[PDB]
């Protein structure tokens, strides 16, 4: 199967540089055009650049002169290289197989960039447990940037959990997330929070145990 | 300058209704690249329509799309669950933005209280100074939904922060996080903590309540 991953999303300063990738597989690289897309906050849809297999640019009129797009043919690579970053540049990057004329029709999962002054912050972490079926959560408060990447067990749990949203006050962001499992299996076996940070390159783990 | 408009920019449907949405364009665009992408929640778009009316690899036959020139639509011929989800148009073509604004789908379903669990806050995080009461509220509909917090029998209202998931396309419910944060000073001044769940046919509350000297 067709698989596009991307890397290389970070806080950056503005006026700073910053070098996404995207590394392909399933498909012939060298037989295809490829693109990168944007999405804001906002949830709007932006394209940014695009590549022929031979090579050939183009580019959307908000990157021109700053945002470099490469690819490299034996190592099935894509590259986005962004220079003098603008806060407005704030968005998920994904890698699409294709351009704009005739579709793109693979998209990758994405990377985030946030271009901001302010200086990160990692989260903390907190276990919630209860004061058939038992519901458990993670309190992870006081972070900058978004995103976190929350998982149970290691990414084990995947059904029954439900991860909100983050709220930002005093310049900081919380969320929460909640898991929800079979009372046999709590706390006869473990449940634990994994929350990792790629902005402060902080990984988390915290144990749901018995009591308040 | 062309734009490509989507309308509705919010829609709700029920399972089994049949749903048009539009993309038109400021000046005539050639149908042989007008295409369709779908995103669900959390996740990426996907190809989903493309040249007008033909479909991606995996997109289910009760999709289709017509139009040339200006005017374009994407239709749904009886729309499920997994339906849920943005709808974007795109042409390179439309300038400076060649994706449309998109169109919002909501799916319907019978009402569904939510299953509510309140947490008190963490002993480890009154270390901090600091109390956060959580309360989760999971798996209900519709949308709009009332939470209140009462502490000893007096509602608060201060220091509240909800948050709701999208809809999700499994099961179309939403599920939200509402948090009252205190110092632990002032947590520490009361006994009895009441996360109240209602909406706007309810004639009785879904109740949750911890004490803070026995659980």
């Amino acid at each position: 199967q067709v698989k596009l991953q991307e890397s290389g999303g970070d806080l950056v300063k503005p006026g700073g540089s910053l070098k996404l990738s995207c590394s392909a597989s399933g498909f012939t690289f060298s037989r295809y055009a490829m693109s990168w897309v944007r999405q804001t906050p906002e949830k709007r849809l932006e394209w940014v650049a695009s590549i022929t297999n031979g090579g050939s640019t183009y580019y959307s009129d908000s990157v021109k002169g700053r945002f470099i797009i490469s690819r490299d043919n034996a190592r099935n690579i894509l590259s986005l290289q962004m220079s003098s970053l603008r806060s407005e540049d704030t968005a998920m990057y994904y890698c699409e197989r294709g351009e704009l004329t005739y579709a793109m029709d693979y998209w990758g999962q994405g990377t985030t960039v946030t271009v901001s002054s302010a200086k990160t912050t990692p989260p903390s972490v907190y276990p919630l447990a209860p004061g058939s079926m038992v519901t458990l959560g993670c309190l992870v408060k006081g972070y900058f940037p978004e995103p976190v990447t929350v998982t149970w067990n290691s990414g084990s749990l995947s059904s029954g959990v439900h991860t909100f949203p983050a709220v930002l006050q005093s310049d900081l962001y919380t969320l929460s997330s909640s898991v929800t499992v079979p009372s046999s299996t709590w706390p006869s076996e473990t449940v634990t929070c994994n929350v990792a940070h790629p902005a402060s390159s902080t990984k988390v783990d915290k144990k749901i145990v018995v009591k308040g | 300058d062309i734009e490509l408009t989507q309308s509705p920019a919010i829609m709700s449907a029920s399972p089994g209704e049949k749903v048009t949405m539009t993309c038109r364009a400021s000046s005539t665009v050639s149908f042989h690249y007008l295409h369709w992408y779908q995103q669900k929640s959390g996740a990426s778009p996907k190809l989903w329509i493309y040249a007008t009316s033909n479909l991606a690899s995996g997109v289910p036959a009760r999709f289709s799309g017509s139009g040339s020139g200006t005017s374009y639509s994407l239709t749904i011929s009886s729309v499920e669950t997994e339906d849920a989800a943005t709808y974007y148009c795109q042409h390179y073509s439309a300038y400076p933005r060649t994706f449309g604004g998109g169109t919002k789908l909501e799916i319907k379903r019978a009402d569904a209280a939510p299953t509510v669990s309140i947490f008190p806050p963490s002993s480890e995080q009154l270390t901090s100074g600091g109390a956060s009461v959580v309360c989760f509220l999971n798996n209900f509909y519709p949308k709009d939904i009332n939470v209140k917090w009462k502490i000893d029998g007096s509602e608060r209202q201060n220091g509240v922060l909800n948050s709701w998931t999208d809809q999700d396309s499994k099961d179309s419910t939403y599920s939200m996080s509402s948090t009252l944060t205190l110092t632990k000073d002032e947590y520490e001044r009361h006994n009895s903590y009441t996360c109240e769940a209602t909406h706007k046919t309810s004639t009785s509350p879904i109740v949750k309540s911890f004490n803070r000297n026995e659980c």
